[PDB]
């Protein structure tokens, strides 16, 4: 017997006029996996199965249960539940996001910054493509480390101050740290019009280097750093 | 029912499924000029096809020299010849092209000494038609290339006008008078319901994985668009040929790639010998994945498991260099630690053969075209097509081979929009569904809203995947393959008795799971019903009352004066399944596989022959 | 395209870099010269810090037009006002001089 | 579809509904980096303040700046108090400055890994108390 308690957060929109509130649950973890997703099935199997959110993968490379426990955001299915069991779990929604109903934000807005970045390979003449496979040195493959593996989980984002006061026209970290990605791909002839395309006020510019995003993201990236990187590269791009 | 909003919509081609195979299907049905919708339960991303690891083989070259005929034959003898050579030729030669493709797009492959595309050596392959040794022909993005081949495919396809219906559940198939019309859906957002028809459907929705206990499979795999094709009448094939992949790891079942393997890891018993050398001399831990996790299997029983309850076995890695494992095997690195606590430099893995792959699926041409069975012989359903891990046009037959499926994807994806593109034209006449069709469907919702019953939804899938997980295991006998027969069957009448909480709209996850289910047991009846009928030992099924491999000759000796076997008294076909949803009975017929390949000029047929590694 | 927010960027870190080395050399050497230097640099990365306040927090349309007005107003006073403290007083660094050794 | 159309359609949605938003400066985890950076606009909207109040009152104000110092030495019956004026003065300049520094050595990419943030941050901090107490006493 050893009962760990959760306060989770908790929105129907279909009861009328019903206001945010946090629910405790109570679950014996000798029958419960280790991680927090676990907890949260179990509940919402055994429990409540009222409760709503978003799973996919439970091995952290889907990044659908990204969340805020414990005042931190990360991805449930990741995270191991604390042992201790005179603390009380806190379960919320991604920060400064609508929320759709219980833990589960509208990442509308998160998916469409990604699109405006053009997220693929782009070269100047394109009518040579599919039959050559295109060469790229170990070294220039390498550059690619720690920004291929991104998860678009939105944890970085969505802890970002700047992205919560001006979440509309700033990009954020991870749609930032993707636009690098694609900068110093060798491979890409388009490198100058994607600096070109962060030349106002808000894409970029509104990162003050909080660095909450690079603390925070589940898989160890670093889109703090990259922002840097680009802040750099926009400083010394000529024509 | 007056209670829901229908809203119709009107497209050239409607795609179910954003996974690998369904992007490449969707973008490449808009490329070609076709006015196309996606609809996805997840968003794109988060389809399964990023859990994916191993890589993607293509006849590239790049290590030693190559030939796709090579890769050719080790498919089909992977296949334990239920594998339907036609598909497999047009794959296995399309396999660099569609790579390449994939290169070009963006995908960021791991690099070789010469700046190409660098290739793994992997379970099942060989050169010089099986005489040449070991092949290096599995393309990989280091240990993420499913994650990476999933985010440049839905990179690409935002440069086309595709309409996305994100986080819609579609229910079953627009059926009338045996042509397909399009699909009706859920949209998890608001309740709505939605109306989507199209002149062709694509159902490219992946596997069942979660009809066990154990697997490597996502939460949603939960075979959709196997029980649309059901409820629709139309039959399924091979569906009783699971996969069980050799490494999964001990505690949550997460999949630990093969590619350990193939750059040089190896599964160790109790006593520290290198046991795979005692079940395959010449393969080793690189031998088929049936041939390897049975063997694992059986290490077990003998007493030789390895944990405090002795029940499972180790992966070891901690001999191969560091910096190899740095480079080649991060993901592993990552989620050996995280899952099972084990720094993978030092200790090894603890691994489990676990459910992962379904060979089984939707009956498919080489085309990817919908087949249904008409008196004895192959009919195509006008406006259906199937492709990936939801489809079975056997590429895989009774085994698939390691990382072939993420070939199978874009192939087959590109091979659904083609046979689409070249038979009818963008604008077409679509034809005109009747005005309260897929009515059935929304009163199946209503009724699954309000469930007022005895066993709660959770309890119900729980009994299912637990009674499929010791009754359809690695070794199969006929008198427990029948009492989880009958199991099964109880548990379908049992879907009158679940009951549901949330009587909401938005994001009723409680509902959804519920549809999820009434969609994994119809996976479940046919696969345990097929496979107990099949009284035989042929690739991932594998018989212990019939552990002969039954063909219509016996292929061991010389082919001359033999008597050829009629073909209900031998096991060398394809098990299609029905069920009639109401009584949830199954009955089941048979078809041939096909051994010609597209050109026997350019890929001779490789016969039926004694397959072991 | 025309790079006005890089340039803007890299003028704001190139007034730091001038105000960091100012502060050493205003001790080191107090004189006429430093007084008016030390408020150039002074308002000048001031206001391009309010700048940026104003550009995070100020939501609207017609505001943000108010608020950078408002600034440029309270900036342009305050470079004055140090100007003319440096031509009919004491100016910044013997002010301070005297300010400390009270 | 376009990305532009997929935004506007995001907001007319969101805020033409009853979603609330999900809590985030009530929640979120404070970290010294954190706290550290909005003592940085802290330390720098309060130096402007000081800057403009100073400047503003060389205009608006009568009598020289010496005149203004008799004033101050009028009032005083203190002298440890008068180090707590100077003190006060200079710990928010000093932290500004420390930590500015920091800024820039960011821009120039460095130092952007959490273990030298922390670091980093310390350093800052125990740079700011000794150079103030050191200042103060001039
Ligand atoms: C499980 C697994 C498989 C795997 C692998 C690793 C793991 C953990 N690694 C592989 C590898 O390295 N190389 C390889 O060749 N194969 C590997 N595999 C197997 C392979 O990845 C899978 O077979 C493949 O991912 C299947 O992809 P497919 O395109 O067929 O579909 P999916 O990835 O499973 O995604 C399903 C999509 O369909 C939508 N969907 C499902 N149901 C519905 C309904 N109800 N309504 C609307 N949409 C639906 C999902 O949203 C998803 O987009
Ligand atoms: C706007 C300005 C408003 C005025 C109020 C703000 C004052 C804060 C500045 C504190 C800096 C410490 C100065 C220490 C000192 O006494 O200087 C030495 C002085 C003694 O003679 P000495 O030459 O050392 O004598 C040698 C004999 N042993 O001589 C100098 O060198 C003075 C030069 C200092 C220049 C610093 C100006 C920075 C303004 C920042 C404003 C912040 C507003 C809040
Ligand atoms: C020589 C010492 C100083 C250095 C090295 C310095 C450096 C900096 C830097 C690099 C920033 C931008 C940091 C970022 O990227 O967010 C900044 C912000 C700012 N500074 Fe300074 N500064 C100094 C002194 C001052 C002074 C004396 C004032 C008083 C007017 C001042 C006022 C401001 C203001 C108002 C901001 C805005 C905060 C923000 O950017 O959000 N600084 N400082
Ligand atoms: O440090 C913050 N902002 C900031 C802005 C510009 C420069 C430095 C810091 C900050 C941190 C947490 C919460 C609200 C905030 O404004
Ligand atoms: S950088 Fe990290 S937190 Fe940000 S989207 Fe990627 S995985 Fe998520
Ligand atoms: S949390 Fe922030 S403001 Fe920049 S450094 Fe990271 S995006
Ligand atoms: S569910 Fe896949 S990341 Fe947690």
């Amino acid at each position: 017997p050893r009962i760990k308690k959760f306060a989770i957060y908790r929105w129907d929109p279909d009861k009328t006029g019903d206001k945010p509130h946090m629910q405790t649950y109570e679950i014996d973890l000798n029958n419960c996996g280790p991680m927090v997703l676990d907890a949260l099935i179990k509940i919402k199997n055994e429990i409540d199965s009222t409760l709503t959110f978003r799973r996919s993968c439970r091995e952290g490379i889907c990044g659908s249960c990204a969340m805020n426990i414990n005042g931190g955001n990360t991805l449930a299915c990741t995270r191991r539940i604390d042992t201790n069991l005179d603390k009380v779990s806190k379960i919320y929604p991604l920060p400064h996001m609508y929320v759709i109903k219980d833990l589960v934000p509208d990442l509308s807005n998160f998916y469409a910054q990604y699109k405006s970045i053009e997220p693929y390979l782009k070269k100047k003449d394109e009518s040579q493509e599919g039959k050559q496979q295109y060469l790229q040195s170990i070294e220039e493959r390498e550059k690619l480390d720690g920004l291929y593996e991104c998860i678009l989980c939105a944890c970085c984002s969505t802890s970002c101050p700047s992205y919560w006061w001006n979440g509309d026209k700033y990009l954020g970290p991870a749609v930032l740290m993707q636009a690098y990605r694609w900068m110093i791909d060798s491979r890409d002839d388009f490198t100058e019009e994607r600096l070109a395309k962060l030349q106002d006020p808000f894409s970029l510019y509104r990162c003050h280097t909080i660095m909450n995003c690079t603390g925070t993201c589940p898989k160890g990236l670093n889109p703090g750093k990259a922002i840097a990187e680009i802040k750099k590269m926009m400083a010394t791009y000529k024509e | 029912s007056t209670q829901y909003p229908v809203v119709d919509h009107e497209f050239d081609a409607v795609v179910v499924g954003a996974g690998g195979a369904g992007l490449r299907a969707a973008f490449g049905l808009s490329e070609a000029g076709f006015n196309t919708a996606c609809v996805t339960k997840l968003f794109p991303t988060r389809s399964h096809t990023v859990a994916a690891q191993g890589g993607i083989n293509a006849a590239l070259g790049n290590m030693e020299e190559d030939n796709w005929r090579w890769h050719f034959y080790d498919t089909v003898k992977g296949s334990d010849w239920l594998g339907d050579q036609d598909a497999i030729h047009y794959m296995t030669e399309q396999a660099p092209a569609s790579v390449v493709e994939l290169e070009n797009y963006g995908m960021p492959f791991s690099r070789t000494e010469d700046g190409k595309i660098y290739q793994r050596a992997f379970g099942g392959q060989s050169l010089k038609f099986g005489k040449g040794g070991q092949a290096h022909r599995c393309c990989c993005v280091a240990d993420r290339t499913g994650h990476s081949l999933l985010h440049t495919l839905y990179g690409r396809s935002l440069r086309y006008d595709t309409s996305y219906f994100v986080e819609y559940f579609a229910l079953d198939l627009l059926m009338e008078n045996g042509e397909c019309r399009g699909v009706i859906a859920l949209c998890i957002e608001d309740g709505s319901i939605h109306r989507i028809r199209a002149r062709n459907t694509v159902v490219a929705t992946g596997g069942y994985g979660r009809t066990y206990f154990s697997c490597t499979s996502a939460h949603t795999s939960t075979g959709d668009g196997t029980a649309m094709v059901t409820r629709a009448g139309l039959p399924c094939q091979d569906l009783e040929f699971v996969q069980f992949h050799p490494t999964g790891i001990y505690g949550a079942g997460c999949l630990i790639t093969e590619g350990c393997r193939g750059e040089g890891g190896i599964l160790i018993n109790s006593q520290g010998e290198r046991f795979m050398e005692r079940y395959a001399p010449v393969a080793k831990d690189l031998a088929s994945r049936d041939v390897v996790s049975r063997s694992m299997t059986l290490e077990i029983r003998e007493g030789r498991g390895c944990g405090p309850e002795k029940d499972h076995v180790y992966l070891q890695l901690h001999h191969l260099p560091p910096e190899q494992l740095a480079v080649r095997l991060p993901g592993i690195s990552e989620t050996a630690m995280i899952f099972a606590g084990v720094d993978v430099t030092k200790e090894p893995i603890p691994v489990l053969p676990t459910v992962h792959y379904n060979m089984g699926g939707i009956p498919t041409n080489y085309k990817g075209q919908v087949l249904r069975h008409v008196n004895g012989q192959d009919q195509v359903v006008p406006g259906l097509y199937a492709c990936g891990e939801a489809a079975c046009a056997s590429v895989h037959g009774a085994n698939r081979l390691g990382a072939n499926s993420l070939l199978d994807l874009v192939v087959f994806g590109r091979a659904c929009a083609l046979s689409i593109a070249e038979s009818c034209r963008p604008g077409d006449k679509v034809p005109s569904i009747k005005p309260n069709a897929g009515e059935e469907s929304v009163m199946n919702l209503d009724k699954l809203r309000f469930a007022n019953g005895t066993i709660r939804t959770s309890e119900l899938r729980l009994s299912m995947q637990k009674s499929m997980q010791s009754h359809a295991a690695v070794f199969r006998v006929g008198s427990v393959l029948q009492e989880g027969c009958e199991k099964i069957l109880r548990l379908y009448g049992d879907l009158q008795h679940l009951k549901t909480f949330d009587r909401g709209m938005v994001w009723n996850t409680d509902l959804v799971e519920t549809l999820e289910l009434q969609n994994l047991m119809l996976c479940a009846l046919q696969t345990i019903y097929g496979a107990e009928a099949r009284k035989e030992s042929r690739g991932a099924h594998a018989r212990e009352d019939f552990k002969e491999r039954v063909d219509e000759y016996d292929y061991s000796k010389p082919i001359q004066g033999q008597q050829k076997k009629p073909f209900q008294e031998h096991w060398r076909k394809h098990t299609l399944s029905y069920v009639d949803v109401k009584t949830g009975k199954v009955s089941l017929e048979y078809r041939p596989v096909i051994d010609k390949t597209l050109n026997e000029a350019d890929c001779a047929t490789v016969p039926p022959a004694i397959r072991s590694y | 395209s025309s790079k006005a927010a890089s340039l803007h960027w890299t003028g704001e870190r190139v007034v730091s870099v001038l105000l960091l080395g100012l502060l050493p050399a205003a001790y080191l050497n107090p004189c006429s010269a430093m007084d008016y230097s030390l408020a150039a640099a002074l308002t000048l990365h001031g206001h391009w810090g309010i700048g940026q306040v104003v550009t995070d927090y100020v939501r609207g349309d017609a505001l943000q037009k108010a608020a950078k007005a408002g600034l440029l107003a309270l900036s342009a006073f305050t470079f004055a006002g140090l100007c003319y403290f440096n031509y009919h007083d004491v100016g910044i660094c013997k002010a301070v001089a005297m300010l400390w050794k009270l | 579809t376009t990305a532009k159309e997929e935004m506007e359609r995001f907001w007319n949605k969101n805020l033409g509904s009853n979603r609330p938003l999900s809590p985030h400066i009530t929640i979120y985890r404070w970290s010294l980096p954190m706290a550290m950076s909005i003592c940085h606009r802290g330390t720098g909207i309060a130096l402007s303040a000081g800057v403009s109040l100073f400047g503003l009152s060389a205009l608006l104000l009568p009598g020289n700046f010496e005149s203004h110092l008799e004033l101050v030495k009028s009032l005083c019956l203190g002298p440890t108090l008068i180090y707590t004026a100077k003190f006060g003065i200079v710990f928010p300049l000093m932290y500004h400055t420390w930590n500015g520094i920091r800024h820039l050595i960011w821009d120039l990419g460095k130092g952007l890994t959490i273990p030298q943030l922390t670091q980093s941050g310390v350093v800052v901090l125990i740079l700011t108390v000794l150079s103030s107490v050191g200042l103060a006493a001039m």
